[PDB]
RNA sequence: GGGCGUAAAGCGCACGCAGGCGGUUUGUUAAGUCAGAUGUGAAAUCCCCGGGCUCAACCUGGGAACUGCAUCUGAUACUGG
RNA sequence: AAGGCGGCCCCCUGGACGAAGACUGACGCUCAGGUGCGAAAGCGUGGGGAGCAAACAGGAUUAGAUACCCUGGUAGUCCACGCCGUAAACGAUGUCGACUUGGAGGUUGUGCCCUUGAGGCGUGGCUUCCGGAGCUAACGCGUUAAGUCGACCGCCUGGGG
RNA sequence: GCUGCAUGGCUGUCGUCAGCUCGUGUUGUGAAAUGUUGGGUUAAGUCCCGCAACGAGCGCAACCCUUAUCCUUUGUUGCCA
RNA sequence: GCGGCCCGCCGUAA
């Protein structure tokens, strides 16, 4: 049932007396679908090896986020060590439209209308933390309203 | 060059030879190559076949020889005219006369002769060498047995050096006298020159 | 309670500025821990303690500081419980799955250990299997017949054994650990404040978290 | 809607004029600010609701917009006198 | 304030801090242009000259040695009165004000208690070293912030040229 | 006949030197680290103790040949108390 | 505790 992807693959060095040795990293993303999702990060020889372990890292590492309809009333942005990301609800009709990885974490999430835009570096695995950047650290209209001790209608009005 | 051979090694030890005869000074050069001649034609022979070891012995006046193989009907045939054939080609070869014997190969995953010559075979049909000795290895893995080694070496396509690969698990000690190695080789000719291919086999240390 | 059988803190410069709500003036260079607000969480403890054993929670024990030692292993052992004794290795929860391994080797060994030198008697082999059965013996004596993952761990130092805490947390098991000054509430923990290297004060924490698991089961 | 310890970037250090910014009540003023109203802000272009050329480019009807300026009346919480 | 300031004594003179009490009543903060003060070297006029020492002269070392090493040695280093206005002039961190968990010291005041003793409780100023949350690309900073905020000023826009 | 700089196979050397890695678990955003470091020992990553590590594999050692001491069996073409 | 000893043509593994 669980909707995999995967971002990006690149190849890594190491020094040592006789030469140099090769290895392989591999960054995938996992979701539901309805609003959890996790992602895994893994390293091998060969491609395939390193492939598989990122998977079950994903599928052992995962969050809940509410949405609603498939989005939410938050215009929300999140920070990690070089990245920007800004990320506002969208009406209706609209898709994902946004650059690289944001776009297979809000597919996997199960956003399907949203308007996000990065900003500073836009290497994939910082930019990936778009999930721990905002997604969860968003309020939805119930539990503001139970937090706030008062009732959701007048909330809103 | 580094590695000795590691059949050679135990040929006292744990290791039977292939030819078993007494002869003196005045026949070793030509009874060796009438072995290697029968041989020879035996292996190309029996290609299509599954061959995996050839024993000669000389008794008195005759050779006897026994074919150790995976699939003794096509051998064998409907009735026994192909080794009659065989038995007659033979007799031609050698002057003494001749008598043929069949063995029977009950794991064919072993024996690494066999295993190395089919992956050579699939590498003739361009296929990916890593799914091969994936394959393989698998495979004698799960038919049981403590240690296993291949690897494939020489122009796998690319232009650039010969590169060599080679995946192992399990245990093979090389250095002990005691553990029971078989070791055989192959090679693919193919559209940009020949590839070889070896393989260890750990059976089980003997006491 | 009243008996006051337990002892305080260390000193007032080793110290952690989070436990200022569990303290009591301190008048005698040392830290005094406010028993006003120990009995009545210490009795939540032993309630969830309770109702964990009546669903045969296989409770843990752990505290190797010289002293819990054997204290520890007379708590265990008593009721229906299991207990870590010597050096805590890195992993039993979270690498479970490797430690099966040598779980499963003691357990032949010991099998083969009641006929040890029948089997053959060359006298250097036996004597290394009986070292190297004595060497595993201590690390995973009180462990050796338990299924797997249990459901509840009891720490006599907080911060002398962060490590078993820090898997707890990782693992998702709720915690029981006793809280001195120069340690810190940081798990999920039901906190017991008190002194901890007490001889007088372990068997009374001991005493009453044995005899609720015993009852637990009935 | 960016930065200045080491990537480019805090004057060698002070005093101080013009400028910029003001701790707390009370009372007045309505300058800033806020709400209405009126006069203006050409037509064409853009947008919306329509119509006619076999449809479309094209032409046309009505409406919003023209973020502004001035004048009058009122409000007095916050800046200013 | 910064550059900086060390034998002892006298004369003239500035700033900081603490205790208690009284007084005036927002008199404040920052500051483009302006003004003043700035190590060492260097310049002008007049003195002084022990030690040290650019330039310079010999002796070595070296393939060469206009250097490092050795023997000498002038300007200068010192004083008075004027110029110059630059330094890795560095905490590589601009000036004010407010808020935020802790330990171990140094130095200088003051209150109380037996003031017994090198005692015990506090309470101000200025300075070293670890370290929490937090922040940071990382190193690290961490109540004397590179944490959370407000006011004003000065600077940056690829590397060479 | 050309291409060992298109190859297989087979050799030299560092060097008979004692090292070289992996699975799982943790630490770091990451290249990676940890284990393999620390005390004492050995010809040796050979071993004990300690330690967020827990275990494995190729290596080391041992199993192979020959030489040094005795005991049974057999006694020619070999030996003579 | 201090005597001396300089250099290495142009491009070039995936």
């Amino acid at each position: 049932e669980l909707q995999e992807k995967l971002i990006a693959v690149n190849r890594v060095s190491k020094t040592v007396k006789g030469g140099r040795i090769f290895s392989f990293t591999a960054l995938t993303v996992v979701g539901d679908g309805n609003g959890r999702v996790g992602f895994g990060y893994g390293k091998a020889r060969e491609v395939p090896a390193a492939i598989q372990k990122a998977m079950e890292k994903a599928r052992r590492n995962m969050i809940n986020v509410a949405l609603n309809n498939g989005t939410l009333q938050h215009p929300v942005k999140g920070v990690h060590t070089g990245s920007r990301v800004f990320m506002q609800p969208a009406s209706e009709g609209t898709g994902i439209i946004a650059g690289g990885a944001m776009r297979a974490v809000l597919e996997v999430a199960g956003v399907h209308n949203v308007l996000a835009k990065a900003y500073g570096s836009t290497n994939p695995i910082n930019v990936v933390r778009a999930t721990i950047d905002g997604l969860e650290n968003m309020n939805s209209p119930e539990m503001v309203a139970a937090k706030r001790g008062k009732s959701v209608e007048e909330i809103l009005g | 060059g580094q590695k000795v051979h590691p059949n050679g090694i135990r040929l006292g030890i744990v290791k039977p030879w292939n030819s078993t005869w007494f002869a003196n000074t005045k026949e070793f050069a030509d009874n060796l190559d009438s072995d290697f001649k029968v041989r020879q034609y035996l292996t190309k022979e029996l290609a299509k076949a599954s061959v995996s070891r050839i024993v000669i012995e000389r008794p008195a006046k005759s050779i006897r020889v026994t074919i150790h193989t995976a699939r003794p009907g096509i051998v064998i045939g409907k009735k026994g005219e192909d080794v009659e054939k065989l038995r007659k080609v033979v007799a031609d070869i050698a002057g003494v006369p001749a008598q043929i014997n069949i063995a029977e190969v009950r794991k064919p995953e072993l024996d690494a002769k066999l295993v190395a010559d089919s992956i050579t075979s699939q590498l003739e049909r361009r296929v990916m060498f890593r799914r091969a000795m994936k394959r393989a290895v698998q495979n004698a893995m799960r038919l049981g047995a403590k240690g296993i080694k291949v690897e494939v070496s020489g122009r796998l396509g690319g232009a650039e050096i010969a590169r060599t690969e080679w995946y192992r698990e399990g245990r093979v000690p090389l250095h002990t006298l005691r553990a029971d190695i078989d070791y055989n080789t192959s090679e693919a000719h193919t559209t940009y020159g020949v590839i070889g291919v070896k393989v260890w086999i750990f059976k089980g240390e003997i006491l | 309670m009243l008996k006051a059988g337990v002892h305080f803190g260390h000193q007032t410069r080793y110290w952690n500025p989070k436990m200022k709500p569990f303290i009591f003036g301190a008048r005698n260079k040392v830290h005094i821990i406010n028993l006003e607000k120990t009995v009545p969480m210490f009795n939540e403890a032993l309630a969830e303690l309770n109702k964990i054993a009546s669903r045969k929670g296989k409770i843990l024990f752990v505290g190797t500081k010289r002293a819990a030692s054997e204290a520890v292993k007379d708590a265990a052992l008593s009721c229906d419980q299991f207990f870590v004794n010597h050096r805590w290795l890195g992993g039993m929860l979270t690498n479970w799955k490797t430690v099966r391994q040598s779980i499963k080797r003691l357990k032949d060994l010991e099998t083969q250990s009641q006929d040890g030198t029948f089997d053959k008697l060359t006298k250097k082999e036996a004597l290394m299997r009986t070292r190297e059965l004595e060497k595993l013996e201590n690390s995973l004596g009180g462990i050796k017949d338990m299924g797997g993952l249990p459901d509840a761990l009891f720490v006599i130092d907080a911060d002398h054994e962060h490590i078993a805490i820090k898997e707890a947390n990782n693992l998702g098991i709720p915690v029981f650990a006793i809280v001195d000054t120069n340690s810190d509430p940081d798990g999920v923990d039901f906190v017991i404040p008190g002194n901890d290297d007490a001889i007088r004060a372990v068997t009374l924490y001991l005493g009453a978290v044995a005899a609720t698991v015993r009852e637990g089961r009935s």
